[PDB]
């Protein structure tokens, strides 16, 4: 509905308390102009979680489509039964850094000229549907960085856990 | 692991500016907000500012009047607390400290001490003011805030002549190392602070700090000492 909740507040780290230094930080899958984050393997339970897996989209060309698959709860059986993502309106809404903590964004109010198509494949572009998209402007004047979660660090399975995404969207001046 | 190592001790005259650099190496260092706290001798912790690299502006304490210019280098990871119109009262360490993604200032300088020679805001209330206790004893230590900060209410701990210690965070959590004897517990306005058993290490002075909004506030601190 596109309503932005002004008292949501969360951090990268989430409850994992975890360090950005001992986050598993890696590049988007980048594919001509379309950066992909995909968190069905990175999440899965293991004997070693809860991890934090940071996707950086790092953005200094024009028109790139970024793409964020958080698996769905019952996708497959056990591996995601306690996920959640942030925000819900993802990707009209996203988390941007206010002091040190995560708050949600009107998307369209950080960057001018953004595509949201409404719908990825026929399916509603929500998070509830497995995947989003959107497209970046042609010019970016401001250094701009937004986040996404896509969290399954609540999902025990015996001594396995689930890790906590995180999508960081670096954006930087482009299209000069 | 993370590491910052600020500029120098520096002898400052009256009105001059001083520039003190913190160099950031492991982690990273665009999208994650750099802190300046100072301390004058003998006297609490002080937030004066806070830089988020990439953005390339930032905040103040409205205290410092515009005395305060906090910058931040990109290419070399450095960022740089400038104070002018210097002044005997300004006579202090000077730390820099980052947020490693859970709010807090968890990674600490070793501060740069300057010796200068020739509205809204929410009051955290800390007591008692001193305690002295035996080894074995329960301390508990209180922090009032004047308004609502729901959990986001830190601890540290403070040796003399050191940077202040993250012990816990969101007002219950551990950081990592931090013995079990250790407990924090509130939620609004009332925190408690409890050593079960004091342990030789244990003697220190504790400071509370929310981080619900800038600019971050202290309580004044609690000196725990050895019983006489």
């Amino acid at each position: 509905l596109d309503k932005i909740d002004l008292s949501y507040e969360t951090t990268e780290s989430g409850d994992t308390a975890v360090s950005e230094d001992s986050y598993d930080k890696y590049a988007s899958q980048n594919t001509n102009k379309e950066y992909v984050c995909d968190f069905t393997d990175q999440l899965k339970p293991t004997e070693s979680g809860p991890k934090v897996k940071k996707c950086e989209v790092k953005v200094n060309e024009p028109l790139i489509k970024v793409k964020i698959i958080c698996p769905l709860k019952g996708s497959v059986e056990k591996l995601y039964d306690n996920i959640e993502y942030v925000p819900k309106k993802s990707p009209y809404v996203v988390l941007t850094k206010e002091e040190t903590k995560l708050k949600e964004k009107l998307l369209s109010k950080l960057i001018y000229g953004l595509l949201i198509s409404p719908t990825v494949n026929e399916k509603e572009n929500n998070f509830k549907e497995g995947v989003i998209e959107f497209t970046l402007p042609p010019v970016v004047h401001k250094a701009t960085v937004f986040y996404f979660i896509c969290d399954n660090s609540k999902t025990e399975d015996d001594n396995k856990k689930g890790n906590r995404g995180i999508v960081e969207v670096y954006v930087e001046p482009y299209g000069n | 692991q993370v590491q910052l190592v600020q500029s120098g001790a520096e002898v400052k005259k009256p009105g001059s500016s001083v520039k003190v650099s913190c160099k950031v190496s492991g982690g990273t260092f665009n999208t994650y907000a750099i802190i300046w706290v100072r301390q004058a001798p003998g006297q609490g912790l002080e937030w004066m500012g806070a830089i988020i690299p990439f953005q390339d502006r930032g905040q103040y304490a409205q205290k410092f009047q515009g005395r305060v210019t906090i910058t931040a280098d990109k290419s070399t990871s450095t960022a740089y607390m400038e104070l002018s119109s210097l002044r005997s009262e300004d006579t202090a360490v000077y730390y820099c400290a980052k947020e490693s993604g859970r709010a807090v200032a968890d990674r600490w300088g070793q501060g740069t001490l300057v010796t200068v020679s020739s509205g809204s805001d929410i009051v955290m209330t800390q007591s008692p003011a001193s305690l002295a206790l035996s080894l074995g004893e329960r301390a508990t230590l209180y922090c009032r805030a004047s308004h609502s900060i729901s959990s986001w209410l830190a601890w540290y701990q403070q040796k003399p002549g050191k940077a202040p210690k993250l012990l816990i965070y969101k007002a219950s959590t551990l950081e990592s190392g931090v013995p079990s004897r250790f407990s924090g517990s509130g939620s609004g306005t009332e925190f408690t602070l409890t050593i079960s058993s004091l342990q030789p290490d244990d003697f220190a002075t504790y400071y509370c700090q929310q981080y619900k909004s800038y600019p971050w506030t202290f309580g004044q601190g609690t000196k725990l000492e050895i019983k006489r």
